[PDB]
């Protein structure tokens, strides 16, 4: 899985 | 990308990650062409046998990565759409002919060492440069092998373009000028080609003349990956650019 | 334009591992 993104 | 190998930090820096929202996951390659405009494959967006049809709000757009996984915060750009234009004759239906698509971002994305624009090709670059033995390079963060896993960091490869013939002959798909192969022969040793995940990608060639990197080709489609007497087919992005810079100065 | 003309390598006249090959083939 994928490391967590911000504000997007 | 099979039998390839750890790209370089910087690289490719026009590659672009087309990122769904949910689930979080990667569903395709990309290129930057300007500050505001993403370059991918139709299918990527649109494949209605499997059941695609993303929308602008499904997908974000991951520039100036390295790491397939991780978020790379002080060096990638994460650019919402605002429209996405796919070429109104894409040929979904048979052999995914005119496989291209375009994206606007809803804002200008800031150039680093990281992030930066490839070149289209015009007329001459396409003649000079889209020849049988010519190599270009493909780069993408899809699978390793057709069937096993997955790269830990963009993979890069390099390979031939094949003559028109051989490439006609190795499927019985129907092959258009839109679409050019490439690829090594079995007889030739070496290996490589895109695969799941690599779609949308950049097939780029650098220019001996001016020594700029120009994107003469999107991962468009292949039978499985890296299989001996098949090759890698590629939308022929100078066959296209008419439709490219009419979207472009009519909405841009 | 400046399209094609990579920061860490173009820029500063510095190559990748594997151009050569691309040149090689042309
Ligand atoms: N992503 C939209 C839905 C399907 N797309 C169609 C295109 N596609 C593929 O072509 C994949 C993976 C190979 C990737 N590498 C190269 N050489 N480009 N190969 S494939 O699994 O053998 C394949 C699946 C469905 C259609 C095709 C056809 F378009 F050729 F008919 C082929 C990947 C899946």
């Amino acid at each position: 899985d994928f490391e967590e993104i911000p504000e997007y | 990308i099979v039998e390839g190998s750890d790209a370089e930090i910087g690289m490719s820096p026009w590659q672009v990650m087309l990122f769904r929202k949910s689930p979080q996951e990667l569903l395709c390659g990309a290129s930057l062409i300007s500050d505001r405009w993403v370059l991918t494959a139709a299918h990527c967006l649109l494949y209605p046998p499997w059941d695609k049809n993303f929308t602008e709000n499904d997908l974000l757009v991951r520039i100036g990565k390295h790491s397939r996984t991780r978020y790379e915060r002080n060096i990638e750009k994460i650019s919402m759409l605002e429209k996405i234009y796919i070429h109104p004759r894409y040929n979904w239906r048979e052999n995914l002919d005119r496989d291209i698509a375009l994206m606007k971002l809803k804002k200008p994305v800031a150039f680093s060492d990281y992030i930066h624009p490839v070149c289209l090709p015009d007329r001459e670059t396409a003649a000079s440069l889209l020849q049988a033995g010519y190599k270009g390079r493909v780069t993408g963060w899809g699978n390793l092998k057709e069937t096993w896993g997955q790269p830990s960091v963009l993979q890069v490869v390099n390979l031939p373009i094949v003559e028109r013939p051989v490439c006609k002959d190795s499927t019985r798909i129907r092959i258009t000028d839109n679409m050019f192969c490439a690829g090594y022969k079995p007889d030739e040793g070496k290996r490589g080609d895109a695969c799941e995940g690599d779609s949308g990608g950049p097939f780029v060639m650098k220019s001996p003349f001016n020594n700029r990197w120009y994107q003469m080709g999107i991962v468009s489609w292949g039978e499985g990956c890296d299989r001996d007497g098949k090759y890698g087919f590629y939308t022929h992005v100078f066959r296209l650019k008419k439709w490219i810079q009419k979207v472009i100065d009519q909405f841009g | 334009a400046d399209c094609g003309l990579r920061p860490l390598f173009e820029k500063k006249s510095l190559e990748d591992k594997t151009e050569r090959e691309l040149l090689e083939s042309y």
